[PDB]
């Protein structure tokens, strides 16, 4: 939010490689969401054969996702990161585990500096 | 009786005209020059004296080529018409096709005409008979001028069209029905085009020749209608072909068929693994996809209910094809017909034929006695 925000300021177009996946549905807006990889329901079912006349159809390219022998990697979306792309996670499990990291500092503070604290009301409360 | 090898569908009319004059001079009785819509439009058959020249089915025929819709049939009734025999030229055709009626509006009105639809009262022609079936489909024809019994046609409507068009011109030479008998036999002989089952106690194999979307889509139609169970399909498309014929032919596929099988029909120099990629991309699946879900035990299906598998190689994918069947299930192989011919990359291989179909249903035996499990795409090995 942040990021996408800033970039406004300076009037500098979000750039093409924002892109759709083998799911059309991909994209920057609606992937964070928590179901993951699902087309979206529209009512009519997606034309499929529309589709693929879209990307190439007679002639023209589509990335065909047969897998190759040769160590590129097949989604174009891994291009321009070395090693490759990052693991997906959703807003909310990033969330929780996220959640649980502040946790465990306070926790962690509580091992090893934490078996003694201010309070007198401690000894019960530290069970 | 002999055909000579060429290799256009229409030879030379010249070249023609002398190998009918060499087997009339000697060895032959008749010299009957037929050739289809396109052979027609050329110039191969028109250039030659028809006695008979009628229309098995007509429509729209060398549309892209012509660039007018009904010229092939234009160019038969002007073909006819050049050379026509008062009561000796036949239009048995189907009445309710309109370009039919227009070629017979056309020519010489001494010449008799005639009508084969079932449908239609005019015609007096009707099956009035239901015995359909895989090996042998009979009908008992009732009509004035046509024979009582018809001949036996692997297909439903389209056989049993071909039958009582071919009913006209038997009877055409003799009023008695019993010279149809060599007819019908040679009908139900299961020739290469629309073949029937193997004569074998076995499943049903029907072999096509599909190619074109709206051809591929009537024969699925067709084996729909026949089919009492399942309709088991294997068929691949041909390299440096209409790109986008590949995905409507896929969906055509998917969409009436439980389980079909993606195959590469003729690789011809291109690259495998791609165009059934491209196969594969019309229900929306990837080949990484499949590959994927084929390192587990699962393969889920489609969410219309149906199945699809697919495999590289040719032969082994339509031997389990045919060993994946039920009793009353038939399986049709629609990539290729009487063709048999197989080029993958710059050599051609010539191993694409019933011969390999009928090895498949006599070992099928030894499979199920082994205990091997050909129920789906992965066989069940014990151990």
């Amino acid at each position: 939010l942040e990021a996408l925000e800033a970039m406004a300021k300076d009037n500098q177009p979000i750039p093409p490689r924002a892109m759709i996946l083998s799911r059309k549905y991909r994209t920057l807006v609606s992937s964070w969401i928590e179901p993951l990889q699902e087309e979206a329901e529209l009512g009519y079912e997606i034309d499929y054969i529309a589709r693929y006349v879209a990307e190439g159809g007679l002639t023209g390219d589509r990335k065909r996702w047969v897998p190759r022998r040769g160590k590129t990697p097949l989604d174009p979306d891994a291009e321009g990161f070395i090693y490759s792309n990052p693991r997906e996670t959703s807003f909310k499990q990033r969330c929780l585990e996220e959640w649980r990291l502040h946790h465990r500092k306070l926790l962690k503070t509580l091992h090893n500096e934490g078996p003694s604290i201010l309070g007198k009301i401690s000894e019960s409360d530290y069970i | 009786d002999n055909k000579l090898e060429s290799p256009h569908t229409t030879p030379d009319a010249v070249l023609v005209q002398k190998l009918m004059a060499k087997m009339v001079h000697n060895g032959t009785e008749a010299l009957v020059m037929e050739a289809s819509s396109h052979g027609l439009a050329l110039g191969r058959c028109d250039k030659v004296d028809f006695d008979i020249a009628v229309f098995t089915n007509l429509t729209r025929d060398h549309l892209d080529f012509h660039g007018t819709e009904e010229e092939y049939r234009d160019a038969k009734a002007k073909l006819f018409a050049r050379m026509v025999d008062p009561a000796r030229h036949r239009k048995i055709v189907n009445i309710d096709d309109p370009n039919a009626a227009f070629f017979l509006a056309q020519g010489n009105p001494d010449v008799p005409i005639v009508t084969f639809a079932m449908e239609n009262k005019s015609a007096d022609v009707h099956p009035l008979k239901f015995q359909l079936s895989l090996f042998e489909t009979q009908v008992l024809v009732n009509t004035p001028q046509g024979i009582l019994e018809i001949s036996s046609g692997l297909l439903g409507r389209h056989n049993i069209y071909n039958i009582l068009a071919a009913v006209a011109v038997g009877i055409a030479v003799g009023a008695p029905l019993e010279d149809i008998v060599k007819g019908i036999e040679e009908v139900d002989a299961v020739p290469g085009r629309c073949e029937l089952i193997d004569e074998e106690q076995a499943f049903g194999v029907i072999v096509d020749y599909a190619h074109t979307p709206d051809a591929l889509s009537r024969l699925l139609d067709y084996v729909r209608e026949l089919g009492p169970r399942r309709v088991i399909t294997v068929f691949g498309c041909a390299g440096e072909s209409d790109r986008g014929k590949r995905p409507i032919m896929a969906k055509i596929a998917t969409d009436k068929s439980d389980v079909t099988i993606l195959t590469s029909d003729n690789p011809k120099t291109e690259d495998p693994l791609d165009i059934l990629d491209d196969m594969l991309a019309g229900v929306g699946w990837s080949m990484q996809d499949y590959l994927k879900h084929g390192e587990n035990d699962y393969y889920p299906p489609l969410p219309n209910g149906h199945r699809l598998f697919l495999h590289d190689i040719r032969r082994v994918a339509v031997r389990c094809a045919v060993a994946m069947g039920e009793e009353g299930d038939i399986v049709v192989v629609a990539g290729k017909g009487h063709e048999t011919y197989q080029i993958e990359g710059d050599k051609k291989e010539f191993f694409d034929d019933r011969e390999e179909c009928r090895e498949a249903l006599q070992y099928v035996d030894e499979l199920h006695q082994a205990g091997i499990d050909t129920s789906e795409f992965p066989w069940r090995l014990p151990e």
